[PDB]
């Protein structure tokens, strides 16, 4: 459920690099790449949910943290550690 | 087994949406046929899957256990669909 | 009633977040989303009447304004309020 | 009793449309029903309704109360229906 | 009165399309019918909205006038329907 | 002669779905006629084809070869089709 | 005569799609039609097309000529298919 | 009639801001920017024919060349100008 | 049966110039192009399917490998080379 | 047919300048300027396409090369020429 909340502060580009560099398939994230050139509207949410859909079970929000971090961001899992946290 | 699918179903229908297809192959569901359910009912994608869900279980009266479909879900990457499809059919 | 003379100013991908934003499943707006990707013309008020259902007892119309805000709008609930207003 | 089950239906049949075959099955009705219903009468969304509570009224003579129609209705998300379903039942 | 409104109903029909069920609304058409009407005529567009009108002209027998119409269609922004609407009742 | 080509038409309403029609005006199948197919059998894409080969077989009662239908199969790409339909022709 | 624009619109039904539109105004189809075409047949742009084609051929029984289709396709930069269009008029 | 012939030579955002720019409601365009982000083929006279319904009566050719101008172009109208002279 | 799990891994754009790039005339490519500009979904498949009915008789499997490379892609060849191995 | 295996090599912005720059209309172009100003997936063929229609009768080749060397490339006309010698 954070997963919408936290496309909110997210960019369209950086979730981008997010997803598709944590085993979501690059192949599904070109889809959803050309799927919008230009809209961050739902669509950071839409690439941040596919990757939920890919893990969800145990300690899913790591993931999501380190993983943000690794993804040459360390900025994203911020903003997002502040909504866990709230 | 009759009310435990229809349960199943049930949960599945009313949260797959659009890789559906990708389920009917997994459930070794010929296009031959998903073919024609895209047909039958191009207004709801709801419809579509359920009947997916039906062909599959008259391909094996006896064999047709949730089990398979949360294997089905799974392979597909529906976890979170085969998860509660499995907390639906402990709590039952 | 007036779930539909306000899709009316709103758009389909604004409301589009509301209504997700509230509760409504997400499955069901993925029907609806799909349903028509470029169709704002009565798919607006297709949204906006599913939740409607949703609540419909008391005080709705706040959860409609209040609502409309949080679900990063901060717009949509200004043309709406201009209408029961009126 | 019966008049009231009446009023009802008339609310429903004359308010949801769309998503009558969700109703349907939340009234347990098998879809070995539902699908006849859809073929009997392609025509009107109105009628197809009524009949699918129809059936559901014969399925229970006795135990065919309002009180499971609108909770019928509040599980499929149909509120505003159940609400003016409830309030025609207390002005009766 | 009576081939007037059919007149009208020609040109509408053959002219509105895409935002019928705008239309539909303006025309106070509860969507419990807007509803049946995709459904009872999903192949032509032209159909529907006729029918559309019909319900409309049977809601009023006596005050369904070409007037309301024009001003049904404008509401809408339809200006150049409302506006050959009105050129072929003048006409006659 | 006449069982072959219920084989045939078997293994091609199981098949084809989608570009039916691309297949009918191969048939030279009138869209006099296509259009009506489309009409009586609004539910099944696998009737509506059926059908439409039925009526291609009553235009040439001595000349409805499996020969011209796999050549008809193959001028609209269905290969796959027209194959099985030869592997099924040969095997009988 | 019939047999050639057949021919024709089946090289330009299988050909066009994108700018469709453009080739039906081209061809003097009243957007009253367009709109409902776009209408009718949603799913396959194949036949939206063909269907704006039959239109034109029934708005001129007798002047209905492949010369003026050509016409129409090279008007809209449509040459590629214009020209096809015009060596399967000289093969035949 | 012109509406059409004339989006032939415009491009889609042109176009764009000219109807929005001309009371043609900004939430119908709203519909028809996202109906096709990237689409020029037809989305042209989509665009203006839309507006078309919206004056036709009388003098309306000078709106659309006057308001073409006025609505940040001053280029539209010039090839418009030249297929109604023609 | 490969064709459906390999548009899997596959992109609506490779595979696009895939199939247009090995006899599957260019006009039913047009078709499937806009026939859903933005939509990778079922997309894939469908265009790799059509190439499918194209050949289907011996050594189908090396065409679409060989003919893969050919297209300038020399990258969806090899997901598909893990799959038919698999 | 060579259209497509020569926008491979190309880019869209020189390609670019070639259409605009052969009579294709500048306001086509704009269009398909606009329908992707980060795409040179197809963006490539789509632009180079488009010319084919304008032509397309005899020695339009001549027409490709020549006039790629007069839409200030010298560039673009050199790596078709190794497709058509090829």
């Amino acid at each position: 459920k954070y997963i919408p909340r936290i496309a909110e502060d997210m960019t369209i580009q950086e979730a981008k690099k997010f997803a598709r560099e944590n085993n979501i398939k690059e192949g599904k994230i070109d889809e959803i790449m050309h799927d919008s050139i230009q809209d961050t509207a739902e669509q950071k949410v839409q690439l941040l949910l596919c990757w939920y859909q890919s893990h969800g079970k145990s300690d899913a929000y790591q993931d999501l943290i380190k993983g943000l971090k690794k993804a040459e961001c360390r900025r994203t899992l911020d903003k997002f550690q502040d909504m866990v946290q709230k | 087994g009759e009310e435990d699918l229809c349960a199943a179903f049930n949960v599945i229908c009313d949260n797959v949406g659009k890789d559906w297809r990708r389920l009917a192959r997994q459930l070794k569901v010929s296009d031959t046929k998903i073919d024609s359910i895209e047909d039958r009912y191009p207004r709801n994608l709801t419809e579509r899957v359920r009947e997916s869900l039906r062909i599959w279980k008259n391909t094996e009266k006896e064999n047709a256990t949730v089990a398979h479909l949360v294997g089905a879900l799974r392979s597909c990457q529906m976890n979170l669909v085969a998860d509660l499809v499995q907390e639906v059919q402990q709590a039952r």
